[PDB]
DNA sequence: TCGTGCTGAGTGATATCTGCTTTGGGTGGGTGGGTGGGTTGAGGCAAT
DNA sequence: AGCAGATATCACTCAGCACGA
């Protein structure tokens, strides 16, 4: 009942918000309406809406346009290459509706398979697939990398929440046999161009850095042997790798780029923790180099993308991607990859009575964010008027004026 | 995209109809009941349902009744399937046909009891009882619930497909190979239809205005509440304000589509109504009746 | 740019040939010759000529359309539509210049504010009694009033109404179904209407009749009718001296009944 | 910057809103005073206060949205003058401009004062304007073209209404392949369908299906107006108008009352057929209506007591009855008595008794009977004025009818069922139906009328009295024959009224004398119609006596002595339960819940006087 | 890892042709209905 | 004449490779 009440109190505020847009009187009322351009022209518009506010008058002109830009999107049945419905194609949110009592059952049931034979099914498992790696079929990986992916993250949050069930349940995920095991699989999947065993190694592999990174938490001097695995997870062809992953994830299912938006944040977060805490040998690892490795125009458009979508995915997701948001305009002073239009329109969108509810903490990053880009953007156009006209463009790519675009000097 | 107001709704409805108590569990009794009896109808007091859950359960339903009823169902399937799995089934040698109950749930009791006189268009979709002296009686009718059809070409098969306020068809087929978009035929050995009746009702005599001519309203009865009100009866139900449109213009197979001294214009713009318009009529389903106004077999019957 | 009809703020009527003037000149005035209905045949379309004969039905005024004005949602430009026919087909897309070079498809809403109108009435005038040949059965013709000519004729008065005969046309499918054989109406331009006291007022009431004084003047009395019914407690006695008259078949009955309901301004003659 | 002008004029729509802010912010009635010439009937408290800001706070503590403004306020005001002309002259734009405005003002109000009052609650309401006064009303004939898309004012007789009509505001669309669901408003009645699915990931076309159940309707009614009698020149067929009403407005008047509407006079294409966009030449005229105008406490229970405590109640209230008729005392006592009624018994184990008085006024044509069924009429809370065999008449029975405006079998309730709970006045009981007779019959025995044609099986409850008048068989009642005989009635029939009055014409020099004084000075006080209505409602529907010890043996000694008078039959049991409702009813005119001997001993006189007329 | 074509077949889309049917009236019928209109005159029947 | 369904011929998007940088 109380969820209920807090739901209908959400759409009444949803309802409250659609109100401004109808007209009190019939339709057939009758009302027209004349705006003028900058320029001695007048267009012509119909509703109350339209004469009472101007914000409405061009939303309706544009909205009024018949013209549309073709969209195509690739789209892979999952019942060609064989596998079963599962997190990968779900839609974000789905969520199974259990009764109490058989969740009840089913959280018993899966907390005692984890403290009795988790780590001993896990160990079987990796040795007899790393025997025989190369007649592994697409459906053996992604179920060998989800069931993985999954166990790690319950027993991680089943840890949170109670003191008692531990980390040592599912210790076997930090061994380096199963740790090489989905390396191995995760860059075979990316090489061969097998995105589906690529999004199941995307999950695993972040799911294993959400741990090393509790485990570095619990205890530095136990975690010492912990640093040899985050030295050997981070090597340079696995940064390149990682990295690569974002800049191609803009092509592919919404689902992929919300994989690929988490592994990065994971993998800056280790980065930075590691650099902060020791020194880092894998070749020493410079944070910023991987950094400006992550600083590029299909990152931030992949960003993007995922950010259109912002009425289907949760506060976390958004936290994620102005994190990383925040990383690129204060941390990495990239300021000239932010100075776009897909920005501007998607931030207004979040920004307006109709997007966000108010009572939100997702809408105070988004203001907070809002107010700092705009405060720079104020500055660079009272600086350089050439950047009216440049937002509207890609960046260009010339040796003698690219400087001077990218950072001003 | 699932709905997540109306799951909640399902999950408030199922504790309602499992925990409630006056101290003896009421619905709980009462689905045990239609179980030994083998009956469709289940009846709910308006007046228990206020009580529970502090009232949101209550006014959630009664604004949003068309939209939260399918969900309604869902929950009490749910218990039924829990306490009486049989029920779910319909009621020498092997029956090949016994398909799933069609449940109908039935609400009385409400607070207040409306003129015919007094219903507005503010109320379509919401849960209201009104009371009215009954004209006439339209026969029963069996109508089209849940279709299956069977593809022209390739013999393909499709099944439940619902049905809107018109005769409604398939358009793709689930073949692969088979190209087939418009041309289907109708299977009644696997359809499923109800009951149906139309109920024409004027106010009272008491309740009319002086010198003006009585109002009129079409009321339609499914399942069980068939045949439970007769003409000159004065009847109080219990149900959702609908809008019924006109078929005609909408599209129907074989069917040429087609007081206000022509100020009566309908809504444009659709697609079906490539150059036509639709109009709309306020109608009444109700789902609760009640009509204001050999020696063993007989003493079995006493207490 | 925009159609003469849009900003005409007038109208324009034609006044017949009077006869004297024409035979003043030696000239014949077919315009002003009455004619009645059935001598209006075929061959006088398209003339100007008069009819005489009593209103028996004259509708409300209508506004007719005759130049229709769009709008452009997206150019912001202003079209007009001509209309000369019973019916007419809408417009649906912009024609403007900018839309066509744009490539915009902007859809046309009507406006009725900007639009022009015209107050219509249709009236029907049906042959006199003196005009009918014997044997026959009285026909009608129909009339059309535009412009500031409305609200000039009632039912039941005697007109020469003068105007434009003219046919009207069918449109579509009825068009093709209705053959050669065409309506017709006239077009009004001009119409012109047609138009001891106690004793002496007795015997005057119906001089054709012997006389009857007492009679006379109880009818006299009747029709004055004078009273003052101004109670104002819930009634207020009737303020009519009705007359009653009863009498064998051979007096002049009929004849004080018609005689008393002409002269008053609001008798009304009716047979049981 | 981009600035809103409204369609084929020069006035901006900012510079409306303010000047309508300013004038409801700031504006006092002493301006219309001043204005109308009246300036020396100014006061200093309510003439020198905010007029409309008074409103609007009234308004949102009675929680509604309408506000009724008179536009001869807008000439008093300086500012207004120019927005009151384009009222006038572009309603649709203005009347927008004022609700938005209205809306913004309401919503200002709590901003500033910081009340306590919720703001959600306001800002999901929808506010209005209904403006009136705009000037002379003109009449159906003088409405030209040049008034189209106009303000006018028209004044009529409400002749039929349609039932209540859905008009969709907002539509409801779904798609088909992922459940998702999104709004589209409607304008100019086009619903704007989308082409595709709105979601990036479910890009779909062509898929979106409408749920008619789920989307938002308002209420609409047309309605048909007759000009007023004074507006025809001639004395033709009236004309009429078409009126559109919306929202609240709907049922805001019944068939046959004269309103005065203001509204816009609009034109509308009309369709040559349903296949095609082609349209007919000739426009059809309507009128969209913004306004609508028509044309007990607790010291109204100190008056009622006053006068209740007042000695000669009785007597006052006889002659209240009827002023205008002279000399028959007993008779308006007995109408009176008929009116306040007895006590109605609801009996377990003894079934229902009445307590209605029915009256019969039979007698001489010349006296005065169909005046005093006038003023019962005028006087009764409830009734029916009906002439037997008559076909202006609604009919005293109920009747099954086709109603020829919508083609539907309709069940019409009679006369006597129309009473329920009243005095229904048959004028002319002499001339009737045998049908009719046995309805009534039915009526004063079972006192409900049941009826089993056209497939309906139904009784409808005619609790109601009758007060009927009859005419001899001749030009006079003849003395020497008996009632039975002059009056021409079945004696079953004749003998069930309580109360059986012969008013008869003897000629008598002096009362023709007293006649003739009163009905030429025609060319004590007495209390006024509303009132003395008002005081039987309210013992109607509040008082109920009760008989007391005493009241039963002076009953029961009445009846025997009675009976012993009279071989020959002086009375039966019916006079005593006329008796009985007589006494209920005179203790209900004194307001007493305690029937006392002063009631049964009015009683008895009331009923013997009629019996010596017998 | 940017820029500039050359190739390319797939996935559209929108500019472009092929067949009803209609009004209303028996020059479409009564296995389309009579609550989608027509419809005043004669005729037979029961209650009166 | 107008309207609804359909055919077929019209472009445009992502796809990917050779050179050089
Ligand atoms: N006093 C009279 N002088 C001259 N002619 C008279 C007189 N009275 C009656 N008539 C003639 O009587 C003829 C027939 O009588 P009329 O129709 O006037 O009245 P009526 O006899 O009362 O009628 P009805 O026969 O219809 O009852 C009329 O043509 C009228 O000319
Ligand atoms: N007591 C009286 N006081 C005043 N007026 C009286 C009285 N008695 C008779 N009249 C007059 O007698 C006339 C009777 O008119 P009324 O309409 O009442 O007649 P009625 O009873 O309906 O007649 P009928 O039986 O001929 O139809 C009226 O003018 C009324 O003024
Ligand atoms: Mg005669
Ligand atoms: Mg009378
Ligand atoms: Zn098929
Ligand atoms: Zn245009
Ligand atoms: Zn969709």
């Amino acid at each position: 009942g109380f969820e209920l009440s807090k739901l209908l109190q959400k759409e009444h505020q949803m309802r409250k918000n659609v109100i401004k847009h109808t007209s009190a009187r019939h339709s057939r009322f009758g009302g027209l309406l004349s705006i003028q351009t900058p320029d001695k022209t007048r267009l012509t518009v119909s509703g109350s809406q339209a004469l009472v506010d101007e914000k409405i008058a061009l939303q309706k002109l544009d909205d009024s346009k018949k013209w549309n830009k073709r969209i195509i999107k690739k789209h892979q049945s999952v019942a060609a290459e064989g596998l079963p419905n599962s997190l990968l194609n779900s839609q974000t949110g789905k969520a199974i509706f259990f009764t109490e009592s058989n969740g009840k059952h089913f959280k018993e049931f899966i907390n005692n398979f984890i403290d009795s034979g988790f780590n001993i099914l896990l160990h079987s498992v990796t040795n007899y697939f790393t025997t025989e790696q190369d007649r592994m079929v697409t459906l053996e990986q992604v179920e060998y990398l989800l069931f993985f992916a999954w166990f790690v993250k319950y027993q991680l949050l089943r840890s949170k929440i109670d003191n008692s069930a531990d980390i040592k349940q599912v210790s076997e995920a930090l061994k380096e046999v199963t740790f090489i095991l989905v390396s191995s699989l995760l860059r075979s999947a990316y090489d061969l161009k097998n995105w589906t065993v690529t999004h199941a190694g995307m999950i695993a592999f972040n799911e294993l850095l959400n741990l090393v990174s509790r485990t570095k938490a619990a205890q530095e001097e136990d975690s010492t042997d912990i640093e040899f695995i985050v030295s050997r997870l981070f090597s340079d062809e696995r940064i390149q790798l990682l990295s690569n992953l974002p800049k191609i994830g803009s092509k592919y299912s919404l689902q992929f780029m919300k994989s690929c938006i988490e592994l990065t944040h994971s993998v800056l977060k280790v980065l930075e923790q590691y650099s902060d805490d020791k020194t880092l040998v894998i070749i020493e690892v410079n944070f910023q180099k991987v950094q400006a490795n992550y600083m590029t125009e299909p990152v931030i458009e992949t960003y993007i993308n995922f950010l259109e979508r912002f009425r289907e995915l949760e506060d976390d997701s958004i936290k994620k991607v102005f994190s990383f948001f925040h990383r690129v305009f204060v941390q990495a002073k990239e300021q000239a990859l932010l100075f776009r239009f897909d920005l501007i329109i998607l931030l207004r969108e979040m920004l307006s009575p109709d997007g966000l509810d108010r009572m939100s903490r997702s809408r105070k990053y988004v203001s907070q964010f809002s107010d700092y880009f705009l405060a720079r953007l104020k500055k660079r156009l009272k600086k350089s008027p050439a950047w009216f006209v440049g937002l509207l463009f890609p960046p260009l790519h010339n040796s003698e004026v690219g400087f001077y675009q990218r950072y001003g000097e | 995209v699932d709905d997540v107001t109306g799951e909640k709704v399902r999950e408030a409805f199922e504790q309602f109809l499992e925990d409630f108590s006056v101290v003896e569990k009421v619905y709980r009794a009462q689905i045990e009941f239609m179980k030994i009896y083998d009956l469709n109808t289940i009846y709910i007091d308006y007046q228990h349902l206020s009580m529970r859950e502090n009232g949101a359960l209550a006014m959630a339903i009664s604004e949003q009744y068309y939209r939260f009823l399918p969900f309604l169902q869902k929950g009490l399937r749910r218990v039924v399937r829990k306490y009486a799995p049989e029920l779910l089934n319909t009621s020498t040698s092997t029956s090949p046909e016994q398909t799933e109950r069609v449940f109908q749930i039935s609400f009385f009791n409400l607070p207040t009891v409306h003129r015919i006189r007094d219903i507005r268009s503010e109320k379509i979709g919401s849960l209201l009882s009104i009371s009215g002296t009954v004209t006439r009686t339209s026969e029963v009718r069996p109508e089209l619930y849940k279709a299956s059809f069977t593809c022209d070409m390739c013999r393909a098969i499709v099944d439940n497909v619902e049905q809107s306020f018109k005769y409604t068809e398939p358009t793709f087929c689930p073949n692969p190979s088979c190209e087939n978009r418009a041309f289907w035929t109708l299977n009644v050995t696997r359809s499923r239809f109800l009951d149906w009746q139309k109920v024409r009702i004027q106010e009272n005599a008491n309740e009319i205005p002086t010198g003006s001519m009585p109002r009129t309203l079409d009321v339609i009865l499914r399942g069980d509440s068939v045949e439970r009100a007769k003409p000159g009866d004065r009847c109080k139900f219990t149900g959702v304000e609908i809008v019924v449109p006109d078929v005609t213009q909408l599209g129907l197979p074989g069917v040429k589509p087609s007081t206000t001294e022509g100020l009566n214009s309908g809504v444009t713009g659709l697609r079906s109504l490539g150059v036509r318009d639709l109009t709309y009529k306020i109608s009444f389903l109700a789902c609760h009746v009640i009509s204001i106004g050999d020696q063993e077999v007989f003493l079995n019957s006493l207490s | 740019l925009f159609p003469p009809n849009l900003t005409r703020r007038y109208f324009l009527y034609f006044k017949p040939l009077s006869q004297n003037c024409a035979r003043r000149y030696r000239k014949k005035a077919i315009s002003s010759k009455p004619l009645s209905v059935r001598q209006i045949k075929g061959d006088f379309l398209g003339q100007l000529i008069t009819v005489r004969g009593i209103i028996t039905r004259v509708s409300d005024v209508k506004p007719a359309v005759e130049v229709i004005a769009y709008t452009c949602d997206q150019c912001g430009y202003e079209v007009f539509q001509e209309v000369n026919s019973r019916t007419f087909t809408p417009l649906s897309e912009c024609t403007s210049e900018e839309c066509s070079q744009n490539q915009t498809k902007g859809q046309l809403f009507m406006s009725t504010r900007a639009s022009k109108f015209s107050a219509f009435q249709e009236c029907k005038i049906q042959e006199l009694s003196q005009q009918v040949p014997v044997g026959h059965i009285p026909r009608s013709l129909n009339i059309h009033v535009n412009g500031t000519l409305v609200r000039s004729l009632s039912p039941g008065d005697i007109v020469d109404v003068t105007g434009i005969f003219l046919p009207a046309p069918y449109t579509g499918f009825k068009a093709l179904k209705a053959g050669l054989l065409t309506e017709t109406y006239l077009e009004a331009q001009f119409v012109r209407q047609h138009k001891d006291v106690y004793n002496r007022l007795a015997k005057s009431i119906a001089p054709e009749i012997y006389g009857n004084l007492d009679v006379k003047k109880a009818l006299l009395l009747l029709l004055v009718g004078g009273v003052d019914k101004r109670v104002g407690d819930g009634m207020k006695i009737r303020g009519d001296i009705n007359v009653c008259l009863m009498g064998d078949p051979g007096v002049a009955k009929s004849q004080l009944l018609k005689a008393i309901c002409k002269i008053s301004p609001r008798g009304v003659y009716t047979t049981g | 910057e981009p600035l809103r002008i409204i369609w084929g004029t020069n006035v901006s729509i900012q510079e409306c809103t303010t000047n309508f802010r300013n004038f409801l912010m700031s504006f006092k009635y002493k301006f219309r005073k001043i204005l109308d010439e009246r300036e020396e009937f100014i006061n200093n408290t309510t003439d020198e206060e905010l007029y409309y800001i008074k409103q609007l706070n009234e308004m949102r503590e009675l929680g509604t949205s309408n506000l009724n403004l008179d536009a001869r306020n807008l000439l008093a005001y300086k500012q207004t003058e120019d927005l009151y002309h384009q009222l006038l002259n572009y309603p649709q734009e203005v009347i927008s401009i004022m609700d938005q405005t209205i809306k913004d003002c309401m919503v200002s109000l709590i901003v500033d004062n910081n009340l306590d009052y919720d703001l959600d609650e306001i800002e999901t309401k929808f506010y209005k304007v209904r403006p009136y006064n705009v000037g002379s009303c003109k009449g159906m004939r003088e409405l030209n073209p040049n008034d189209i898309d106009k303000l006018i004012n028209l004044k009529g007789l409400v002749l039929r209404s349609t039932p209540v009509i859905p008009d969709m505001k907002v539509a409801f669309f779904k798609c088909n392949v992922c459940d998702h669901t999104m709004a589209v408003e409607i304008d100019r009645g086009v619903i704007q369908e989308p082409a595709r699915c709105e979601r990036i990931d479910c890009n779909e076309p062509n898929s979106m299906s409408l749920i008619h159940n789920r989307c938002s309707f308002a209420d609409k009614q047309v309605i048909k107006l007759q000009e007023t009698p004074d507006f025809v020149p001639d004395g033709q067929t009236p004309h009429s108008i078409s009126l559109c009403v919306y929202d609240e407005l709907v049922d805001s008047c019944r068939a046959g009352d004269r309103i005065e509407v203001t509204g816009t006079f609009r034109s509308i294409p009309i369709r040559a057929n349903s296949r095609q966009r082609v349209l007919k030449s000739l426009y059809k005229t309507y009128v969209d209506v913004v306004h609508v105008k028509k044309v007990i406490t607790d010291q109204d229970l100190a008056k009622i007591r006053e006068v209740a405590a007042r000695e000669d109640l009785y007597s006052l209230l006889a002659r209240s009855i009827a002023p205008s008729i002279y000399e028959l005392e007993d008779v308006k006592k007995g109408i009176l008595l008929q009116l306040f009624g007895g006590t109605n018994k609801t009996f377990t184990k003894g079934g229902r008794y009445r307590g209605d008085i029915n009256i019969l006024l039979c007698g001489d044509p010349s006296t005065s009977k169909s005046q005093i069924l006038q003023y019962v009429h005028k006087i009764t809370p409830r009734g029916v004025y009906t002439s037997g065999k008559g076909s202006s008449a609604v009919g005293l029975t109920a009747y099954i009818t086709r109603d020829v405006d919508t083609k539907q079998l309709v069940l019409e309730s009679g006369a006597l069922v129309l009473s329920d709970g009243g005095v229904c006045c048959i004028d002319e009981f002499d001339k009737m139906s045998d049908s009719t007779r046995s309805v009534l019959h039915e009526v004063m025995e079972q006192q409900t009328i049941s009826i089993a044609k056209a497939g309906i099986i139904t009784t409808l409850n005619a609790r109601s009295s009758i007060l009927a008048s009859a005419n001899p068989i001749g030009s006079r009642y003849n003395p020497n024959l008996p009632v039975t005989e002059n009056i021409d009635l079945p004696p079953p029939l004749l003998s069930r009224f309580d109360l059986v009055y012969l008013v008869l014409d003897k000629v008598d020099e002096k009362n023709d004398r007293e006649l003739a004084k009163h009905l030429t000075n025609l060319y004590d006080d007495v209390l006024p119609v509303e009132f003395l209505t008002m005081y039987i409602s309210y013992a109607k529907e509040h008082i109920h006596p009760i008989i007391t010890e005493a009241a039963k043996t002076e009953l029961v000694r009445a009846y025997v002595g009675m009976r012993k008078m009279g071989k020959r039959i002086t009375a039966t049991t019916r006079q005593l339960e006329s008796m009985i409702r007589l006494a209920e009813a005179h203790a209900k005119m004194k307001l007493k819940n305690v029937v006392e001997l002063e009631d049964v001993q009015e009683a008895v006189r009331l009923i013997r006087s009629a019996i010596k007329d017998y």
